[PDB]
Order: C-alpha cells, then sequence, then structure tokens
C-alpha cells in the first residue's frame, strides 16, 4: 500500500540527514573556534553551533526510531516501459493542468443533439459512484430528463435538465412531499425552510459556475461531487466564524473547489 | 367511447410535446445567432 511506499522513503531521508548531521558535527568541531569580533561573542557562537549540531542528530535519530515503529512490510524491458509510462503519465498531468489553467482561446470562432440513452448511461454511471446518492432519472415532459437526487436523510435535490445539461435545480428537504397529487415530480415549488432555499440560491451559482463549454459529463460529474459534500450539513461548523448558526441559519456555503462550509454572509 | 377518447388525447398531447422540444431546440439557435449579432 502507499503508505509503506511514503514511510519507507520517508525512512531513507531520515538515514542520510542522520549520517550527514553526525559529520556535520565532525566538521565543525574539526575547524574549531572562529574569531568573530568579541570574545563572549566567538564563545556563544561555537556552543550555539555545537548544541545545534548534537539536537540535530538527536532529532534524526529519534525520526528514524518513529519510523520504526510505523514501518510494515527482457524483464527489464517491461520494467523500463512501466517507469517510462508512470513518468509520461505524471509530467502529462503536471503539463495539463498548467496549460489548461492558463489558455489562450478568446473567441471559439476563427477567421445539444443528444439520444436519450446516451443521457441514461451517464447520469447511471455518476450513480454507480458515490454510493450514498441514488439518482433516479425520469422523462415526464419529453426529452428533457428530470433527476431525483437523494442524498442521505438530507437532501432531496430535484435536477431538470435540457439535452444533458444542468439547467434549474429545487433543493427540498428530506420529509417534504417532492411529489403533486398525481404522483409526478413537483418542479416548481419550494422548501418552506429558510436553509433549503438559500441550498437553492447556492445550486444554482453552483450550475452556473461549473461550466465548460462543450463537455457536460465533467459538469455534471463535478456538480455531483460539489452536491455530495452537502451531507455534512448540520454537522460542519463555519470555517470563518466557527460557530454552527449565524442568524439561524447552518453553514449552508460548500465552496467550490475546495469543499468547506461557510455561512453566505462570511462568504 | 371514453377509451378511444383518452387515445386520441394522449396522441395530441405526444404530438405536441415533441413539437415543442424541436421548436425549442430551433429557438436556441436562433438566440444565439440573433443575440451574438455585431450589427
Ligand atoms: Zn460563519
Amino acid at each position: 500500500v502507499s503508505v509503506n511506499l511514503e514511510a519507507f522513503s520517508q525512512a531513507i531521508s531520515a538515514i542520510q540527514a542522520l549520517r550527514s548531521s553526525v559529520s556535520r558535527v565532525f566538521d565543525c568541531l574539526k575547524d574549531g573556534m572562529r574569531n568573530k569580533e568579541t570574545l563572549e561573542g566567538r564563545e556563544k557562537a561555537f556552543i550555539a553551533h555545537f548544541q545545534d549540531n548534537l539536537h540535530s542528530v538527536n532529532r534524526d535519530l529519534n525520526e528514524l526510531e518513529r519510523l520504526s515503529n510505523l514501518v510494515g512490510k527482457l524483464y527489464s524491458q517491461l520494467l523500463q516501459a512501466y517507469k517510462w509510462s508512470n513518468k509520461l503519465q505524471y509530467h502529462a498531468g503536471l503539463a495539463s493542468g498548467l496549460l489548461n489553467q492558463q489558455s489562450l482561446k478568446r473567441s471559439a470562432n476563427q477567421m445539444l443533439v443528444l439520444p436519450p440513452q446516451y443521457v441514461d448511461d451517464v447520469i447511471s454511471r455518476i450513480d454507480r459512484m458515490f454510493p450514498e446518492m441514488s439518482i433516479h432519472l425520469s422523462r415526464p415532459n419529453g426529452t428533457s430528463a428530470m433527476l431525483l437526487v437523494t442524498l442521505g436523510k438530507v437532501l432531496k435535490v430535484i435536477v431538470v435538465m435540457r439535452s444533458l445539461f444542468i439547467d434549474r435545480t429545487i433543493v427540498k428537504g428530506y420529509n417534504e412531499n417532492v411529489y403533486t397529487e398525481d404522483g409526478k415530480l413537483d418542479i416548481w415549488s419550494k422548501s418552506n425552510y429558510q436553509v433549503f432555499q438559500k441550498v437553492t440560491d447556492h445550486a444554482t451559482t453552483a450550475l452556473l459556475h461549473y461550466q465548460l463549454p462543450q463537455m457536460p459529463d465533467v459538469v455534471v460529474r463535478s456538480f455531483m461531487t460539489w452536491l455530495r459534500s452537502y451531507i455534512k450539513l448540520f454537522q460542519a461548523p463555519c470555517q470563518r466564524c466557527g460557530k454552527f448558526l449565524q442568524d439561524g441559519l447552518p453553514p449552508t456555503w460548500r465552496d467550490f473547489r475546495t469543499l468547506e462550509a461557510f455561512h453566505d454572509t462570511c462568504r | 367511447r371514453n377509451q378511444q377518447l383518452r387515445t386520441l388525447q394522449e396522441e395530441c398531447d405526444r404530438k405536441l410535446i415533441t413539437l415543442r422540444d424541436e421548436i425549442s431546440i430551433d429557438l436556441y439557435e436562433l438566440e444565439e445567432e440573433y443575440y451574438s449579432s455585431s450589427s
């Protein structure tokens, strides 16, 4: 497992540090006291350097002992290709991140139509991960798919798509009846509580925020990733004021790209 | 009589819903073209 890899590389650097620090002790003692103007000042400098070197040796030995407490347990062509594959994969990950952070594309111009089967395959692929979210697709009105995403015992989100691109979302509480009299989805309602109206507003900013132009799978996957973080409503405190309640509201803002809780008044 | 009239109603509503979806896609194209016009 990877923790053994990290502990072994850690303890490798611990041995190298121990050896170099012992040699540094004996090298600084080889040179002897320097001059340093004031006699009192030169004595102080020599004593301080020797003490620091000894302390560093002790720290390195202690760290090696701590890793010891925590440690657990033609053919060359294949390994060369394996190493070069991992190298290319990591290199490409870094270069792709650096380049798509800073794109120079200004306009798409130079000089939506999808089978519903594809939408069902995509959304079932999202439903297979996140075992606490269940997504139930239905199409009461044409090709525009409507999704009920239940989330723990916490949320019921009604997502109204339009050609495999999220359009509207409505977040209601668990007990709340999301069905009309006839058992269809109540696409147009609100949720009787202050908290879930705030989370509808935050979800509309979430669907306005996660916008790739072309590829919509990253959009729906990232929206569900962000939505999954709301399972710690009523349990997470705000990361600005520490408390749970500002004006009788839990922290309704799970921040994009770092899913942390905030009261929206604490931005 | 009831079953025949229900089938006619369902045919009319399926036709209308498919019409709405096709018209909506055309409206999306026309909105992009009209709002992004330079003029
Ligand atoms: Zn706060």
